[PDB]
């Protein structure tokens, strides 16, 4: 748990 | 085991036009293991004997867990999830 | 009968629910003939210390009640004993 | 099985008895040709990814079927498999043998038969036994992370903390205000400062011994084969039990069993059955592949080192402190007391046919069988926990139910028109079915851990709605293959089969598929006796077959429960629906030329295929102006062309001596050749990727040129404009305009592996290798450590105290207030090469069992696991990836030693 | 063999053949509203003004609005079956609003032509649903429009945008690719739907939880203020401001125990249906507030500015309310408007952090009553209505200036996204860097200059259009230069 921290890059493959 | 029971919607000789569904699933696991050593021999002609040792071990566990919703309008859309909330809410059952 | 839609054209031509000339069968309205199916194939044998035994069936059975009491079952069996060697003898019963 | 004009890759049983893992086809990376198993996360309980010649697809799936002993299965029901009951492993990438299979077979067969007993008079019986541990692979990329200290003074310097601040300020005033926090509480109040230091700035917190751990794994089984003259049997019950090598916790245990039976009746009739069966326990770590405060590899890499988990004596805690916070932050070991989970699963799989030879020639063949799982799993959140939101728990308990049945009917009548022509004719009809169920209730409210049944929470607002899904399909078709064989070196084979689904439309469900396929015994004819040459086949393949792997009801347009108030119900429009939804076509024409040597010391294979996709099944992209997010339809082709070849060998020495080698490789490449809206390239939103018509699923974003040395800018290369004499141009504002595909393929074009084999009187050693060529990975964890603009708080990467400023002006990373960007330089080359694994074993002699005769033979080997890898990936792991490597869970490293005993 | 195999708990789309029919689709377009227009979709744009500073909780989510980087506030957002947020997710669902109201619109239009109703009130209830449906139209088209459209006082776009609306779809097909229309099409179509609407629906509420005529005139006054035409803001917000009373309180614990809960707060026109199991949600971003047993802490990932809290003078009722003392247990402000409602609690006792959607209340009516009368010259309307709403707030204005006005339209709107907005209107640059932020808090919120400077007439004060489009159809002329 905990914050989540932002800035993925959504994966697709 | 796995039970659906179900009360159907849009009926005119009823007292509601609501439907309800309830669904239970059953489990129930016995386990045994016995382990046995015999003997037998004849210490003369005209005499025989059997000796036999052995250690049993039974075990059983249940469980049951059901989940009921009420509060449906058609025959179609008609899951578990898709009740009415509020006061048509139950509490589900489980026992062990 | 004249509240609903689905008897208020049926009263009088094809539903006579009071009726005093003759009387009605409350045997026929309430408890039925019901049928019974059963099926069975197996196959035995054995050979050199091994022997086997196996089997699928199929049992169908209602009530003779109108209001609904079935009991249907498909199972299978499969009983197996072998003599791997001169002191040990190992063997299965399964069952579904 | 398959065809003799087909491409068939067999695997032993040599390459899937000793494997410490729950995933099988892991097994097989580097030993078909053509075959690529990828498995992205070292988790117990996850399982691989195979492609075979590629992808074949853009929207639907590319796995192959799965098919042991005759009925398909999913991987997750082959996860709960023995695999010391398999015989071996056929992989049929070819269209002239995959033509009685008819699913999604365009992708290849994975065919697994499992073992039956050879007859004699004394059975065999083998007892293996194994025990091993595990651990992780890569504990490099956290060398370079900054210290304590370091972090603390450059956070301090960065503004950070505000502006006019010293080291000591924000030492002692500011993170130091742990003391408040823990005096709040009565187990952490007076332990506060004896046994807790929540905050230390002289040493350095172990974060890799904090969420990471050495775990371990056993195995065991006992089997006997054996049989009569007629008939035969194979029993094997077994054990399995694979702990994960992360705190937070993942396991898979398995109790197994399974007798395959066969039996001769009479002169017309013959049964066999293959019964198996199994409980198991799955538990997956299911925070990997996000990103929080203290979880996964990001945890171990992110967290500031001034942050103490531990004790004075150097065990784990229960809680640790992060500054600002308003409770503790559970550890793993702690969270996982407070949320309890727990899965059990009964799995049975019964099989059977019957096999009748009325006359000489055809033999009717009848098959049916059913696969039955039946899950359950509960879950709690414990009451009474002080480092909670509420002092309330609750639990959650799902019951699910797999049902799928199977049957097969065929009639093959094979007979000799002459004395020189061979000809065989078959018909057969399939018919696959499949439902499920989860039904699921929930409750909260609890207050003591032992009255903690579903019935006895709160009543009022506190109650909830309950969990149900289904979903079923089925499959119906119909199968016809002719052989044909010349006078012994030229043969034919011919296919026709009929498909239905029930994932399309009333009028669009049926297809018709075709195979032709030929092989010729060149040596048999032509040369038929030389000094060197042994044998020369020349097989030569056309064929088309089909794909259906997309999901139930994709088809219709569907209408579903949106509620407003608790008196009547809401009606919303779910899907769009297509009318006219069909399979989608593939056609393979494959080429081969297999050769042998020196009395067969020396074998070779050589393949060309071309592979197309045409009305391929997309899940489109609708415009966000639609209201739906996507939509699968049948538009758009692509195209996979290829060579793979392999060679086997012996270069053994002396008369006790036997060394042997083997090699495979194979080379594909992709080219989509037509879109869906009329479109020429579409740019997939923050993956990173771009599908464009000519070229294969490549890379697209912007090119980092450098740092500008005179401001401190980061400088992107503007595309396609060259300046005068000079270089290219640079610019230093960053726009969506600079992304340029990039020539860097998203799938992985070159595969293969080889492996080495030497013996001696009775040790041998074997030794596998597996390699993967042409990967790249965007790194997603070098966004968060390598930036000076966000993200303050985390630990850093040590080339950040060398930045540019006024007075140090001739370094290469940038100034701090600026964003970095997903670009070339996050791009990583992820290509590698595994030393899969390297067994050593010994055969004890057999001079030792001479007057015993209750134990026949023994062996012992020694096996390790994963213990070598050679990359430039700097990220933990090279293979857990597709495009993005997030904080995954990295492949683990054995070390196993079993013994076997075969009494 | 039937191999036909249908989905559970999900029926065929069909056209209206009852009237019970299309009672279902009206609730669920409700229903579906309730889920686009609540306050988790407005955070955005009220972050990106100059009144907040992130704190060091921050996990760079709301980094990127407050300090204005457009190298991620181009390309932002996800909407797809695992989330839906960011500006990708305001797009999707407010085009999905705009949709199904299309098809619930065309269906019962084409279901009183074809004469399926059977009574006469079957009739006026399909034409007052149908109206409903009208407003709904006007809602999403609106709310489109407001963030993906330039305001007529802009420098530089890129080139042909700057007279440019959205994508107009006025009949439901999702396989519809096309251009932009212009602005003043897109204005024509919302206010002829919204005129449309008043003429058919009754005069009194029927229900809180429905479109009604006062919500009408309340969106159509909004929508002429934020066009630039006062006179007939004015004249459509002097319609519906004296049939909603204010909050008359005592003290503030009395103020927060009528204006928290739903039910009986007195000055709502609009709502959605919420209860403490169907229809409730959690917005704790802007507070960051977490339950501990029976109380509240608050772990914030930003705060405002000084000059936000000297707005307010220390005996005003919102100085508790809007904005609480309670980062650090008492040492400086949060913005606290959304924190809980009583009425949807597991138990009363714990909280649950739960609230409800409101649509309007009457407290704009009054402050855009006001901006019309000051602007079209009408002085003791302004006052009249200044001293009425800021007396039953707690504490009155003295003289009536509009800076009076900017002052205590700035002071009641905080929370609901439209600083950004009135900054756009009153030439008001950002000026982030010049503010300095609370004394009380340093170490947890401090300095972080803005990635990117934003006078009056920046591109980046309107949103760049989702990136799904400019992609699958390339006759979509963009907004930005870059
Ligand atoms: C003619 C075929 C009849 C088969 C029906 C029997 C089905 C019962 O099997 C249920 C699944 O359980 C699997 C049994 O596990 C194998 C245990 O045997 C190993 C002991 O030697
Ligand atoms: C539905 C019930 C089907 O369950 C079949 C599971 O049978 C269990 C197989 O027995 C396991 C044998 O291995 C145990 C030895 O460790
Ligand atoms: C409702 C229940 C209908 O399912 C009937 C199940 O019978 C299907 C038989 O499956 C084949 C089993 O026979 C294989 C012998 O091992």
């Amino acid at each position: 748990s905990g914050a989540t921290t932002a800035t993925t890059t959504t994966s697709n493959s | 085991t796995r039970t659906s029971s179900k009360r159907m919607p849009n009926n005119p000789y009823d007292s509601t036009p609501l439907g309800e569904r309830r669904e239970r699933a059953y489990r129930d696991v016995s386990k045994s293991f016995t382990n046995t050593a015999e003997y037998k021999f004849s210490i003369d002609e005209k005499h025989d004997l059997t000796a036999l040792m052995g250690h049993e071990y039974i075990e059983y566990e249940g469980d049951v867990i059901g989940a009921s919703s009420k509060g449906f309008e058609s025959d179609k859309l008609m899951l578990l999830s898709q009740g009415k909330t509020g006061n048509s809410l139950s509490l589900p059952e489980h026992r062990v | 009968y004249g509240n609903y839609d689905s008897l208020k054209d049926e009263y009088g031509k094809t539903l006579f629910p009071v009726d005093f000339n003759h009387d009605a069968d409350w045997l026929k309205a309430l408890f039925k003939t019901a049928p019974t199916s059963q099926g069975d194939i197996s196959f035995s044998g054995g050979s050199q210390g091994t022997s086997y035994y196996a089997s699928i069936g199929y049992f169908d059975q209602e009530g003779m009640a109108r209001e609904p009491a079935n009991f249907k079952r498909y199972s299978g069996r499969l009983n197996f004993e072998s003599r791997i060697n001169e002191w040990l003898k190992v063997g299965a019963n399964l069952s579904g | 099985l398959s065809t003799v004009s087909g491409s068939v890759a067999k695997v032993s049983s040599e390459k899937l008895a000793e494997k410490p893992v729950a995933n099988i086809m892991d097994a097989l990376q580097g030993q078909v040709a053509g075959m690529q198993v990828m498995t992205t996360s070292g988790d117990p309980t996850a399982v691989a990814s195979v492609e075979i010649h590629g992808t074949g697809s853009l929207g639907a799936s590319s796995a192959p079927l799965y098919i042991v002993d005759g009925m398909q299965t999913s991987l997750d029901v082959v996860a709960t498999m023995n695999p010391n009951d398999f015989e071996s492993m056929s992989v049929l990438k070819d269209a002239s043998a995959t033509s009685i299979y008819g699913a999604r077979a365009a992708n290849g067969v994975v065919f697994i038969q499992t073992k039956k007993g050879k007859m004699s008079e004394r059975g065999r019986i083998t007892f293996n036994a194994s025990y091993g541990i595990s651990q992780i692979l890569n504990t490099k990329p956290l060398d370079n992370m900054m210290t304590g200290d370091e972090l603390l003074d450059f956070q301090v310097k960065a503004g950070f903390w505000g502006n006019n601040q010293t080291v000591q300020k924000v030492k002692d005033m500011i993170l130091a205000g742990a003391e408040d926090l823990y005096g709040n509480y009565d187990s952490l109040k007076d332990e506060y400062g004896k046994t807790l230091f929540p905050v230390d700035f002289n040493h350095d917190a172990d974060w890799l011994k904090a969420l990471f751990k050495t775990a371990p794994t056993s195995q065991g089984d006992i089997s006997f084969s054996g049989g009569s003259q007629g008939t035969s049997y194979y029993a094997s019950i077994g054990y399995f039990d694979q702990e994960g090598m992360a705190r937070e916790p993942a396991n898979f245990k398995r109790y197994s069993g399974r007798l395959n039976f066969e039996s001769r009746i009479n002169e017309w009739l013959k049964v066999g059955a293959n019964l198996s069966g199994a409980i198991a326990n799955r538990r997956s770590a299911d925070y990997f592949g996000k990103y929080y405060m203290g979880s996964g590899t990001f945890g171990v890499l992110t967290m500031p080192r001034y942050y103490n988990p531990f004790d004075v004596n150097g065990d784990l805690a229960d809680v640790y402190y992060m500054y600002g916070a308003t409770r503790p932050s559970m550890t793993e070991p702690y969270f996982a007391k407070m949320r309890p989970f727990s899965s059990e699963s009964h799995q049975a799989n019964v099989n059977g046919f019957a096999q009748i030879t009325p006359i000489k020639g055809l033999t009717l063949k009848a098959q049916a069988g059913v696969d039955i799982t039946n899950t359950r799993t509960s879950s709690k959140r414990m009451p009474n926990n002080p480092y909670d939101s509420t002092p309330l728990g609750e639990r959650r308990e799902r019951a699910y139910r797999d049902v799928s049945k199977s049957f097969t009917n065929t009639a093959e009548y094979k007979f000799s028109i002459d004395e020189k022509h061979d000809l065989t004719a078959l018909m057969g009809h399939e018919y696959i079915e499949y439902e499920g169920d989860v039904i699921g209730a929930s409750s909260k409210g609890f207050e003591s851990d032992k009255l903690m049944l579903l019935s006895q929470g709160k009543t009022g607002n506190s109650l909830s709605l309950p969990e149900h899904r289904v979903a079923e399909y089925a499959y119906l078709s119909f199968f016809s293959r002719f052989n044909y064989g010349f006078d012994k070196w030229m043969y034919i084979d011919f296919s026709v089969r009929n498909d239905q689904s029930s994932r399309f439309g009333s009028n669009n469900r049926s297809a018709w598929f075709y195979s032709v396929g030929g092989m010729f015994d060149i040596y048999n004819k032509f040369i038929q006796e030389s000094n060197w040459l042994s044998d020369l086949r020349l097989k030569m393949s056309y064929g088309t077959t089909g794909n259906s792997e997309i999901g139930n009801y994709n088809h219709q347009a569907l209408v579903t429960v949106n509620n407003y108030t608790e008196d009547a119900m809401g009606l919303s429009i779910s899907t769009a629906g297509n009318p006219d939804l069909s399979w989608e076509k593939q056609s393979q024409f494959n080429f081969g030329l297999a050769a042998g040597a020196f009395n067969n010391r020396l074998s070779a294979e050589v393949d060309f295929y071309v592979r197309t996709t045409n009305d391929m099944l997309i899940d489109v992209p609708m415009p966000y102006i639609s209201g739906f997010f996507s939509q699968y339809q049948n538009v758009g082709s692509m195209k996979n062309t290829g060579v793979d070849l392999s060679l086997k060998g012996t270069i053994y020495q002396n008369k006790d001596w036997n060394v042997y080698a083997s090699a495979n490789f194979n080379y594909n490449r992709q080219e989509i050749t037509k879109l869906f809206f009329g479109l020429n390239k579409y740019m997939l939103p923050n993956t990173g990727t771009i599908w464009e018509i000519g070229y294969p699923n490549s890379f697209y974003m912007a090119e980092y040129a450098g740092i500008d040395k005179k401001t401190g800018k980061q400088l992107w290369y503007v595309p396609g404009q060259v300046d005068a004499d000079g270089n290219k141009v640079t610019t230093s504002q960053y726009s969506a305009d600079l992304e340029t595909r990039i020539d860097k393929s998203v799938t992985p074009p070159i595969t293969g592996g080889f492996s080495l084999g030497a013996s001696w009187k009775g040790l041998s050693l074997d030794a596998d290798f597996a390699y993967i060529v042409g990967k790249w990975m965007i790194n997603n964890d070098r966004y968060f450590t390598e930036n000076g603009g966000g993200l303050m708080q985390l630990n850093k990467d040590k080339m950040l105290l060398n930045a540019w400023t006024e007075d140090n002006k001739e370094t290469d990373v940038p100034k701090l207030g600026q964003s970095p960007q997903f670009d070339t330089h996050l791009l990583e080359n992820a290509s590698f090469l595994r030393l899969k694994n390297l067994k050593l074993t010994y055969v004890l002699p057999n001079s030792l069992f001479a007057g015993q005769n209750v134990i026949g033979g023994a062996r012992v080997y020694l096996m390790a696991r994963n213990l070598l890898t050679v990359t430039k990936y700097k990220g933990f792991d090279p293979e857990a990836g597709g495009n993005v490597g997030k904080n995954q869970y990295p492949n683990s490293k054995q070390y196993v030693a079993g013994i076997q005993l075969s009494f | 063999c039937e191999l036909d195999r249908d989905p559970e708990g999900k029926d065929f789309q069909q056209p209206y053949t009852s009237f019970v029919q299309t009672k279902q689709n009206r609730d669920g377009l409700y229903a579906l509203l309730r889920n686009t227009e609540n306050p988790r979709m407005h955070f955005y744009q009220e972050l990106q003004s100059d009144m907040y500073c992130t704190t060091i909780t921050d996990g760079n989510s709301l980094a990127p609005f407050v300090n204005w980087d457009l190298g991620i506030l181009n390309d932002h957002g996800r909407a797809d079956e695992d989330e839906v947020s960011g500006i990708a997710g305001y797009y999707f669902v407010y085009n999905r609003l705009n949709q199904q109201a299309n098809a619930f619109v065309n269906n019962t239009e084409a279901a009183l032509q074809n004469q399926v109703y059977k009574n006469s009130t079957e009739i006026a209830n399909a034409k007052s649903f149908l109206a409903e449906g009208k407003v709904l139209q006007a809602l999403a088209i609106w709310r489109l429009m407001d963030r993906f459209s330039f305001h007529e006082s802009v420098t530089e776009v890129n080139s042909g945008a700057k007279d440019l609306g959205v994508i107009l779809l006025k009949e439901y097909n999702p396989g519809y690719i096309g251009p932009r229309a212009t602005k003043a099409q897109c204005y024509d179509y919302i206010l002829s739907r919204l005129s449309e609407a008043i003429e058919v629906l009754p005069e009194n509420r029927e229900s809180v939880l429905y479109v009604s005529r006062d919500y009408a005139y309340a969106l159509r006054a909004r929508i002429y203020l934020a066009l630039g035409e006062y006179g007939k803001a004015a004249a459509d917000a002097k319609m519906v401001v004296d049939k909603y009373p204010l909050i008359g309180a005592a003290d503030a614990s009395e103020f927060e125990n009528i204006y928290r809960s739903d039910a009986n707060n007195p000055e709502i026109i609009f709502r959605g249906f919420a209860s403490a199991t169907l229809g409730s949600f959690t917005a704790t971003t802007l507070n960051g507030a977490a339950p501990a047993g029976k109380d509240i802490k608050y772990n914030p990932s930003a705060v405002p500015f000084q000059w936000v809290v000297d707005l307010y003078e220390n005996e005003d009722f919102r100085k508790s309310v809007y904005i609480a003392k309670v980062v650090k247990k008492d040492k400086g402000y949060l913005v606290n408007k959304f924190l809980e409602d009583k009425a949807y609690r597991d138990v009363q006792d714990k909280p649950n952090l739960k609230v409800g959607a409101r649509y309007f209340s009457v407290a704009e009516v009054y402050l855009i009553l006001v901006e019309s009368a000051l602007q079209t010259g009408d002085t003791p309307t302004a006052e009249k209505y200044l001293k009425a709403l800021s007396k039953a707030r707690g504490a009155e204005v003295s003289v009536v200036n509009m800076e009076a006005l900017q002052a205590e339209r700035t002071r009641e709107l905080i929370g609901e996204g439209s600083r950004l907005r009135d900054m756009v209107r009153w030439s008001i640059p950002n000026n982030h860097d010049a503010f300095e932020t609370q004394p009380g808090l340093e170490g947890f919120a401090n300095t972080t200059p803005l990635k990117a400077q934003a006078p009056v007439g920046f591109y980046a004060y309107t949103w760049e259009f989702p990136q799904r489009d400019r992609q699958t159809n390339p006759q979509l002329i963009k907004n930005w230069p870059i």
